[PDB]
């Protein structure tokens, strides 16, 4: 039974846990990109003014 | 396969090892047969005894 | 059979059981090989905010 | 053979083990020379605004 109810534990972990290791890439990823929408967005919104010379 | 070569090497000596532990054996009931003989040789026992001897 | 038993027991021996001094070496070697990994990928995490700038 | 693996194993080490010390210095000398080159980058677009007056 406990060598059964290792490999259940086991088997278990691969599909229902993550990887912090791998999510942090992910994780670090996503938010330098957030950085990068905001701070192209303020570029737009100053992109109008430029005609109202 | 160095490692493997020496793995095997102990294994080798496993089964020289064990057929000598069997050959231990073997020479000493050779050598009970032996003294056993001498006993029979001598000129004092009849026909039973050394029957008996054989027995063993 | 007791000789017999004691030759089969060696025998088994060196190839079942493990090489405690031997293992420790290769557990230190991993267990090192781990931390330099985890830093190098914690790193290289960080290499992608040098163009945030 | 037991020499002979240590022996080998040690000519292998060499071959393909790197300098965990020596490759440190490597990995300091590019990471500033990226922080260089890249403020650098921040400079050189800047530079271009200059004729806008």
């Amino acid at each position: 039974l406990m060598n059964a109810y290792e490999n259940t534990q086991a088997s278990e972990s691969r599909i229902r846990d993550t990887d912090m290791a791998e999510q942090m890439t992910s994780f670090t990823r996503y938010q330098i990109l957030t950085q990068a929408a905001t701070s192209m967005l303020a570029q737009a919104n100053m992109k109008s003014q430029s005609v109202m010379r | 396969g160095l490692r493997r070569a020496e793995q095997n090497t102990e294994d080798g000596m496993s089964l020289i090892q064990t057929a000598e532990g069997y050959l231990q054996e073997t020479h000493e009931i050779v050598q009970r047969v032996r003294v056993l003989a001498v006993q029979a040789a001598n000129g004092i026992y009849s026909e039973e005894d050394r029957q008996q001897i054989q027995v063993e």
